[PDB]
């Protein structure tokens, strides 16, 4: 799954 | 050139705008990044995390309760209609119009938009922790022991609720701890929302991004797909636009002012 | 009284709101209205075109007139106000409490909005009426007819469509086919009785009246909000005008509607 912002 | 988009806007048939947080900013909503955006000690990142939930529920909540009640005063701004006219009146005629929004505040539902998505949930949904239904919640106050409390104050004290207290499910057979239905720092997407969303891009023949850019979170991850197929992408926000390297459709100034004009 | 939280718990008590609206609120959504000093349209001021002789004398230009008219709303969206209104009728309604809007305005703004018991008191610019056989229907399309497609152009120097009486709109019932103008009160036209014995009765009803982009001492908001404050019902003032410390009623909220409004609603 794709993580908000990316991940920041 | 504005004349040039309004020539694709009118042959265009399937439309997707996605929606950033700046039109929300421009109906007076809260956003809490950067430049002098905290609440109480703490900015967005700090509260908006799964462990910050199960280590305070009862602050976390505060900081929701607010957002929520801060929405009874803030009204859709000309954008968030435009769109839900648009979208409306377009549809009359057999042709598509599709809101993607990174915000939760459900102004464009009350702007009156339909085919929407929200895809970072909404302030305006709860989700039980225990069973996980998903049922959608106006109430003010959401419950009593939050009633008039996350004031937005440095100072104030914490409401400090007992979890029993805070909101639950009401399918007693349950009565489960409610959370906000919104997606949170380190959680991923619905992946049911964006293969939709994914169908409904690939579909398009003309893109918005409005009060936001094609080249940041979460534009980025669909902008691309679209543009892939030659199809023409249109940035209406604030982000300045340098010298020379002009973009095929900025349209830089606040949304309210420039899309209602666009989307006539 | 400028006090807020005073307004706000009659608000709360509060069982049928009758809301009345100036062209204060128009304006703070962008209509233009033809009076104001550097408003004129082509030549003319709207007391020059808003008359039935001028109608009598020239349709053609009236309705070049009033086609820009209809069309400039195309661009024009409602203000908070607007919708705070809309809004708190809804969320009031479903408690089982009673909202109106009596409003000057002709622009459907509250309708688009989404306000439903709504009194257009000058009629509407999206509403027709035959001069023949009397018939009102609404009318939203753009243009409205053919011949005016594209005309009515803002400028000084514009020429006059000019268009024969025949080729202006008329009435599709057959039957009748006479000729359609504006459903709009013009100056010196006295308004619907029908609409004032509802009015009256709304108004009896009510016990908290709001005056919203107007002021109550001045027609026609003068026609509404004294009968009802006489009776001791409280009367909120939302506008721009600065109505002197004297004339502003139980509450004054100076200041933008938009700003103003949806505060106290909420
Ligand atoms: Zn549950
Ligand atoms: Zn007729």
């Amino acid at each position: 799954x794709v993580l908000x912002e990316y991940g920041v | 050139d504005l004349t040039a988009f309004r020539e694709h806007f009118a042959k265009a048939k399937h439309i997707a705008i996605i929606t950033g947080a700046g039109v929300s900013a421009e109906s007076g909503v809260p956003t809490f990044r950067g430049p002098g955006g905290f609440w109480r000690k703490w900015q967005a990142q700090d509260l908006a995390t799964p462990e910050a939930f199960s280590r305070d529920p009862s602050l976390v909540w505060e900081f929701y309760h607010y957002r929520r009640e801060v929405m009874r005063s803030k009204m859709p701004n000309p954008a968030h209609l435009a769109i839900a006219e648009c979208e409306a009146r377009l549809g009359q005629q057999g042709r598509s119009v599709v809101i993607i929004t990174q915000n939760i505040d459900e102004l464009h539902h009350r702007a009156g938009s339909k085919h929407v998505y929200e895809i970072h949930g909404s302030l305006f949904k709860t989700r039980c922790m225990s069973c996980g239904e998903v049922k959608a919640n106006h109430k003010s106050p959401i419950c009593p022991a939050l009633d008039g409390k996350g004031a937005p104050d440095p100072n104030t004290k914490e409401a400090r609720i007992p979890v029993e207290l805070l909101p639950r499910c009401e399918r007693k057979s349950c009565n489960g701890l409610l959370r906000p239905h919104v997606v949170w720092f380190g959680e991923t997407l619905d992946s049911d929302i964006l293969t939709a969303v994914e169908r409904e891009l690939e579909k398009c023949d003309l893109c918005l991004v409005v009060g936001t850019s094609s080249i940041v979170y979460p534009a980025a991850m669909f902008a691309p797909q679209v543009a892939s197929r030659g199809v023409p992408v249109a940035e209406f926000n604030m982000e300045c636009t340098p010298a020379t390297q002009r973009f095929k459709y900025h349209f830089e100034g606040p949304c309210g002012s420039t899309l209602p004009p666009a989307l006539e």
